[PDB]
């Protein structure tokens, strides 16, 4: 029994060990309570505006579309505090933890971006944050490890199992199974068991709400399509939610195609994987023929995830949203294009969304179209990655 | 289901509790895992609880996580595990065999087809670790169609509604996570006999579980540590396992 | 003859070779024309808002002042596009270059921050940007060099003279003396010859205008003091300008005290140097006893400058603003304090301003005071610097 | 001022233009700089233009920038330069000596005190490179009080108002940056005699300057390159300088 439906069509659910069900039910009830509480809503709006810098701009990019009939705007989540959209929902989940009377946050991180987001919200709201991290990720993500510890989080290096992200997760959930009365598990994307896909969407849906008001102000009509990259699915569901019932507006989600779908080295399960059950949910995933979860790949660590949130799988199934993939080299070209023509350095994750809008424009340069790309984050963090690739190719 | 009913009837005639070890199939290699399992049985295991290595086993503790990694290093797959299960049943006709599974390996080629293969090799129960009672309908239905007991965990944070569901839906045994109140309510609701599990690593905890009214106890990390500590001396590994299992089993006897 | 007074009391002037006077007069007339042009004003406001993300938040920091009678807000220039206040005025100067019919921008940079700012505005506005940089700075500021070239700027390594910043400057001005009909020299601070100190103030004064409206909205009164770090003086004059005539509001400027004023290794000429003439202006500077310009020092490269804008020297002289210094170690403590207690990683330049507000609070914890610190930039760029120091001290 | 008036009167009686080299005092060391200067004079320099090394000489071209760096490597200071200037005047009583200065070294201990020290050592003119006519009042006033000519640059982008100011305020010579129209207007306004400077590196440019109506020409980078190319052979440096200066000076003669 839940208050809200845990499934989106066939996808979603609560596939956790029985001992974590009370924590999930507690969270769902806290969230439903919060959503009807004008004070909770006012507190969240206050942090979003005066701490994180919302609303974010909606920037028209005329230089990049010159000579075509495409008008392109970028939703500037790269200007949010922390440099990515991740900040919005970790503030919301930190407030929910406090509403449940909790003073501790539990998180796990591979790449280190969700860890930094969780540590900054916890620093602001007086929460003790412990972040589990595979010892191999600790070793390779020194900058992010140092940001988390500067912000007071305890970064716990996991050596158990294979000392990677899945092992940080297991430890984080084991901890959470014993400490959920005083600790909240801050999941970083729109996936995992209910009620996380729902909560993360509702705490990112201001991206699309703002985009709607801003595009109506500037153009007097809705977009022909809104386009966003898709790792687990939080920035894309954030942009798409408020347009779901505007049936003229296309919803295009872009998964990473890595070295090319045909190579097997990609992060595109929604279109190229198969339904399975893992991480608490029934969803498309990259798997071996006997059901082992396969390794994902992307040039962008933020999109390197072998599954996708269940609402995306549902929207695809019914034909309301369309999902495509963009390779490493197409993402790198969009990254260079934006730097040179608009003076904006985009995250490589976001560069996948931008690469697909550029293909829509260049393939059909005389089609009149109004497109919005969610620029989910800034790419100062990607300059060495881009530099060493381009140096290597000479 | 029949094998568990037969074993709990026999143990109750003897006023005895069951002793049930857990091991990961294939750890540390197929051959050595078959010899470990025959030693566990020869030493007095009443039933077995057997894990099929999975890539993302989020409920396994660190000892077990390392057992999965050894099995994967030996190239163990679910298909090889089912081959092992058939040979184990071909050697031991009455011991109850239960699997500890993760939902994707059951769902992977069809939930019904997974419980059909279990029936074909002689498995008696399946516990899917990441399926709570709220999501169990298709698993428990397929299990009962193939005469396999669906096992449910009864956690320490269980409420009355959970107890009633676990009593009603489960068969074989109820997995009681380490308990008098839970035990008494389970019997009131006619649940499958309880086996206490989690942290059971000494004789006195087996006898305490039976004194509390449980039908027995499960021990996995304590058994897996003996494997892990004796990888370089397989003979010594089997002798230590025999010693540990016969002491644990002796604690269950009247 | 000029339209505006080139001096602030004794300080300022136009101390350039005669051949650059027509370029300065041309610029001043373009600026005076622009300031009366509603269309220029609308274009600048449009880029500030929809491209750079203005207005910036004004964040109250309650965790840091807990247990005291200080209320502290931070003006969030760290959330501006590019991560520092420098963006505001380079957009304004790029528009002035276009008003004068110019399609090229000339700049020089040591640390690389003004170079990145100039390259991003030039990319956005269709300007060819060439940035002179001492070969020694090129070598040490690889990340910033790569950002500039990604944005299409030509980074010209200067080997002449000592191959440092003063040599990049000489080359940049020599170029400008031959090409001012088609190229504009984008000076990056509120210093140099008139009309630069004036133009940079007027194109940064939205920081203080916004701060005034925001503090009146949130507290219903003006600040007891506004506090900002001072290298050349652009972010501080930007914050102070709109409060100059509000005589109850303190104006506190913070120069870098480096290893300690007594060591000689600092960047605090306004209070510890002596008036001289250099870089086109009469102003306080760090000099030897026989008039050679001395080398400045700060842990923060952005504040490592041996002089200060003339309006600051003037405001100090008349007692309207007060100037102090903060050492490397005090700046590092403020940096750690903000990360841990507010989840905001501040630039080390801005950390000097924050360190002084923390001293005002801690020295007199029962004085009731409302303070605003200009958080001029974000400090992701400083994490290795901070990390290697703290690692070195163990 | 008297020395320049005397020299331009004498050269005009001979229908000759002036040849004026520029060098940085102290490059590449004090002793070698004194020998270079005596060679320039012995070879036919009519007047000298001498730079005092400054740390941030934003108007110096790269050849000159490197001359400053050599002088700083030899530890040359303004005080040492004034000592050199006194000895140069003590050896050569009539040659006009003009300095090329940056404003901070003039302002540093008092603008009046700088022009008093110039008068004391025998300097005849000062050109402050980063002081435009708009800012020159205190410099030109102090110069005239100490019988020093204030020199102004007349650039290629000069307008009529600039020409009139340069004519009115300057003394000694007008520094004409490389020109018939500018030259004719300067004479119309009774400006100090013009010396063309910038890029003068061959004999034909000296004669062209005099044919255009200028009173002479200044050459600095061409002279400084000879120093820079012969650092390892000071004897050869002086012989090459003598050859270059006597060819440039011969171009100025009627
Ligand atoms: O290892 P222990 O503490 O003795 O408890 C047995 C447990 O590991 C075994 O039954 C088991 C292995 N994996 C699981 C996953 C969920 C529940 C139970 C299990
Ligand atoms: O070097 P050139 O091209 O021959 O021009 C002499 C010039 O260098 C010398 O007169 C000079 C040295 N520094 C200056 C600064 C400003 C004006 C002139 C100068
Ligand atoms: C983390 C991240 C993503 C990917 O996660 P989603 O949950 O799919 O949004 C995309 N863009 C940026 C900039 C990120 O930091
Ligand atoms: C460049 C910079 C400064 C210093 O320059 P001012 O002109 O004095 O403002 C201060 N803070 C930041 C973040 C900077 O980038």
């Amino acid at each position: 029994t839940t208050l809200l439906n845990p499934y989106f069509g066939e996808f979603g659910g609560m596939y956790v060990p029985q001992i974590l069900m009370p924590a999930l039910n507690q969270l769902e009830e806290a969230f439903v309570s919060a959503q009807k509480d004008p004070e909770f809503q006012a507190q969240f709006a206050d942090l979003l505006k005066n701490y994180a810098g919302r609303p974010t701009a909606l920037t028209k990019c005329q230089n990049i579309t010159a000579g075509t009939r495409t008008t392109l705007y970028l939703k500037r989540e790269d200007l949010l505090h922390g440099g990515a959209h991740k900040t919005n929902q970790v503030l919301g989940q930190a407030l929910l933890a406090k509403r449940m009377g909790k003073s501790e946050i539990i998180a796990e991180t591979g790449a280190g971006q969700h860890g930094v987001a969780s540590a900054l919200a916890s620093a602001l709201l007086g929460l003790k944050c412990r972040i589990y991290m595979g010892a191999k990720d600790v070793e390779r993500q020194s900058p992010n490890v140092f940001r988390m510890r500067l912000m007071g989080a305890e970064v716990i290096p996991v050596h158990s199992g294979s000392a990677t992200l899945k092992d940080a997760c297991n430890e984080a959930l084991a901890d959470w199974s014993g400490s959920y009365e005083t600790a909240h598990y801050m999941l970083g994307t729109a996936a995992g068991p209910h009620p996380y896909p729902t909560i993360v969407r509702e705490f990112q849906r201001m991206i699309g709400e703002e985009t709607k008001a801003q595009i109506l102000d500037k153009e007097g009509r809705l977009p022909d399509a809104v386009i966003a990259c898709v790792g687990g699915g939080s920035n894309a569901i954030g942009m798409f939610a408020d347009f779901i019932n505007d049936t003229s507006v296309g919803l295009i989600g872009v998964e990473p195609g890595g070295h090319g779908i045909e190579t097997g080295e990609h992060g595109a399960p929604l279109k190229h994987g198969r339904v399975g059950i893992y991480f608490g949910m029934k969803a498309p995933m990259m798997q071996t023929a006997d059901g082992q979860i396969e390794e994902s790949y992307s040039i962008s660590a933020g999109l390197d995830f072998p599954s996708v949130g269940p609402q995306h799988a549902y929207l695809n199934s019914i034909g309301r949203a369309d999902y495509v993939s963009i390779t490493d080299d197409e993402a790198l070209e969009a990254f260079k294009t934006l730097c040179r023509h608009e003076g904006i350095i985009p995250a490589l994750e976001s560069s996948h969304a931008l690469a697909h809008a550029l293909k829509m424009m260049r393939e059909q340069p005389e089609k009149e179209q109004l497109l919005v790309v969610n620029l989910s984050g800034r790419g100062d963090k990607d300059i060495f990655t881009v530099h060493d690739i381009l140096k290597a190719r000479g | 289901m029949e094998r568990y009913e037969n074993l709990f009837a026999q143990l109750n005639d003897r006023r005895e509790g069951a002793f049930v070890p857990f091991v990961t199939l294939g750890d540390p290699g197929i051959e050595q895992s078959l010899k470990i399992i025959d030693t566990l049985i020869d030493a007095g295991a009443d039933a077995l609880e057997l894990g099929v290595p999975f890539s993302d086993p989020l409920a396994d503790g660190p000892t077990i996580q390392n057992a999965n990694l050894r099995a994967f290093a030996a190239g163990v797959t679910p298909a090889q595990c089912f081959e092992m299960l058939a040979l184990i049943r071909e050697k031991h006709p009455t011991i109850p065999i239960g699997l500890l599974m993760y939902a994707n390996l059951v769902f992977n080629n069809g939930i019904d087809a997974f419980y059909a293969r279990c029936e074909q090799v002689g498995v008696d129960s399946v516990l899917v670790a990441d399926v709570p009672v709220e999501e169990s309908a298709p698993f428990r239905q397929a299990a009962l169609r193939h005469n396999i007991a669906p096992i449910f965990i009864c956690p320490p944070n269980a409420d009355d509604d959970l107890l009633r569901q676990v009593a009603s839906y489960g068969r074989g045994y109820t997995y009681l996570l380490s308990l008098h109140h839970l035990i008494e309510k389970l019997k009131e609701y006619h649940a499958a006999p309880a086996l206490q599990g989690f942290g059971i690593s000494s004789p006195e905890q087996v006898s305490a579980a039976v004194r509390a009214g449980a039908a027995g106890a499960i021990s996995g990390s304590a058994i897996v540590k003996i494997i892990e500590k004796n990888l370089a001396s397989p003979k010594q590994m089997l002798a230590e396992l025999r010693s540990f299992v016969s002491a644990m089993k002796a604690a269950s006897r009247a």
